[PDB]
């Protein structure tokens, strides 16, 4: 880990099967008995609207907060589900409370909102709010794992980041002595959605106001760049059902025309849209045919830079393997869905690849390979009589990366997730 | 049909013109509309759950404060005008371009 984690005043991590904190600090952490951790990566946390769904921690006296100049930042994931219910506007909820007698911080939320909050001794507040539009086609942010800065300095300002940019600032330097909680409680606290729940990653707390770029370095550390991700942000895995995006046009899903090697697969739009009056109004993500990644070349469940893998197609709940003929005629090699046990000699080894982009590592492409591992090429769509079908091709790894004709074979992989509330299809 | 209670529709397919007629009050579960022509159809206070209305057109046909729940419109002519002070939940439109 980095300097900057080496140094933090709080740095809670779950390790040898417990939630502890490795600062050199070593707070005390207690765990309600409702706190849900993720079997694949038990650093994220999932806390329920329920009492017993909390964590705990005491802090110890040295580093307890109550002061005029003292900079600070705090650093955080946090993957937060779709508002569904009306309940939730206008209904600011706490998240993160290091609030005592009225002074102190803390994280809140509301509907389409993350907002952090301080308060000094003399009841001065100053709140400053990143804002998320929940009618809008495809969010960055919605259910998806998004990670959050925030920084203070006592001379002027307070600001917060997401995903490494700065999004809201405003001026502290109005407030007065504040006088922090001797613990921190990471719970639900106020929220009047019965149902509510969140995601949170990775908590540090800092003794700086954290500059531009060690902001920027602890956002692509903690990516995980090595492992490939889903839409949502979490961890690519084999055996999972998932939905395809492409990202040169995100407004289009995959289709079979017909199952076997005289048919094909394709992007067929549009992706039409999902709702809740007054609530939402997204593009439909549960459309097409899902990819099911299948192990070929690890004993656990994740998919990893250069991983050769099979990818499986579900049509009409059936599977079958993605695959090609690489003697046809032309650089596009059309994809087909075969009957797994009829998929003889043809072409079906794909190597998973992230593109190399800042963030979290979940726009991938697939390197179809033949039966000697020779690359057929990235997998993208090609115009054959105005339709899209899927192809290989050598022309796709032949362009530079971040040149804009790599859009083609960029891909998204969607998972049904239950933050989300479309009807799978 | 299916009436299974009291005040519900369930398990069902229509794929037949349905003409003249105003239903009130109903729940519709799992209920299949497809290829239907609705001609001076109106629904009033009902609720329709996990429904697809699919390849429908509609003529003189209102939906008047209905909720709509985890429902399907597939190739439906179902512009804003068919519903009044109706309520969509979960609800997915598609349609061909
Ligand atoms: C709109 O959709 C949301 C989200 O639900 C998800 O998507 C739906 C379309 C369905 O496919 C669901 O299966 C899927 O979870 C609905 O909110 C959700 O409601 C369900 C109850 O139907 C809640 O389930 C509860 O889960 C808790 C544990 O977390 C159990 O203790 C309960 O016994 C119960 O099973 C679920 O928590 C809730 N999710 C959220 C984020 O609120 C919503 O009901 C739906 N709208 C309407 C009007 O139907
Ligand atoms: C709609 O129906 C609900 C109950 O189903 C009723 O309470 C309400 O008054 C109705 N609204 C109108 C405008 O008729």
């Amino acid at each position: 880990p980095m300097n900057i984690i080496n140094t933090s005043i709080l740095n809670l991590r779950y390790e040898s099967n417990h939630l502890i904190d490795l600062s050199r600090y070593a707070s005390k952490i207690n765990i309600g008995s409702k706190v849900n951790f993720d079997p694949i990566d038990k650093n994220q946390i999932q806390l329920f609207n329920l009492e017993s769904s909390k964590i705990e921690v005491i802090l110890k006296n040295a580093i307890v907060y109550n002061s005029m100049y003292e900079n600070f930042s705090t650093s955080f994931w946090i993957r937060i589900p779709k508002y569904f219910n009306s309940i939730s506007l206008n209904n600011e909820y706490t998240i993160i409370n290091c609030m005592e007698n009225n002074s102190g911080w803390k994280v809140s939320l509301n509907y389409g909102e993350i907002i952090w909050t301080l308060q000094d001794t003399q009841e001065i507040k100053q709140r400053v709010v990143f804002k998320y539009s929940q009618m809008i086609n495809i969010s960055d942010y919605i259910n998806r794992w998004i990670f959050v800065t925030i920084t203070n300095n006592r001379l002027n300002n307070s600001k917060i980041y997401i995903n490494g940019r700065l999004i809201d600032q405003k001026p502290i330097s109005n407030l007065g002595n504040i006088h922090a909680s001797n613990n921190i409680m990471f719970k639900l606290d106020g929220c009047r959605d019965t149902h509510r729940y969140i995601w949170i990653k990775y908590f540090n707390l800092f003794d700086k106001e954290l500059n531009e770029k060690e902001i920027k370095d602890l956002y692509d550390n903690q990516s995980n760049s090595g492992i490939l991700k889903d839409f949502w942000g979490d961890y690519l895995q084999y055996d999972k059902p998932y939905y395809m995006l492409n990202l040169y046009d995100p407004n289009k899903y995959v289709d079979v025309n017909n199952v076997g090697i005289r048919g094909y697969m394709y992007l067929k739009g549009p992706r039409g849209s999902v709702m809740t009056t007054n609530i939402y109004l997204n593009s439909s993500l549960y459309r097409g045919a899902k990819f099911i990644i299948k192990k070929y070349a690890n004993k656990d469940n994740i998919v990893r830079n250069n991983d050769r893998v099979y990818i499986n197609v579900v049509v009409k709940n059936k599977e079958y393997r993605l695959a090609t003929n690489a003697s046809q005629a032309g650089v596009e090699k059309i994809l087909s869905a075969l009957e797994i046990p009829d998929v003889g000699n043809l072409s079906q080894v794909v190597v998973m690849k992230s593109k190399n982009d800042q963030g979290i590592t979940n726009k991938c492409k697939m390197n179809l390979q033949d039966n000697n591992g020779n690359d057929i090429g990235f997998i993208g769509f090609h115009q054959f009589n105005n339709i899209a079908k899927l192809v290989a091709s050598n022309w796709y790894n032949r362009q530079i990366e971040r040149s804009s004709r790599t859009l083609g074979c960029s891909w998204e992989f969607i998972p049904v997730d239950d933050g989300w509330g479309e009807r799978p299809l | 049909e299916g009436r299974v209670e009291r005040d519900k529709y369930a398990n069902f397919t229509i794929n037949f013109t349905m003409e003249n007629q105003i239903h009130t009050g109903m729940e519709y579960d799992n209920g299949r509309f497809i290829g239907v022509k609705f001609k001076s159809v109106t629904f009033k206070d009902s609720v329709f759950k996990s429904c697809t209305f699919e390849d429908v057109t509609s003529v003189n046909t209102y939906f008047k404060n209905c909720t709509f729940i985890d429902t399907v419109f597939d190739n439906t002519d179902f512009e804003p005008y068919k519903f009044i002070d109706s309520e969509f939940k979960n609800c997915s439109f598609f349609h061909n371009k």
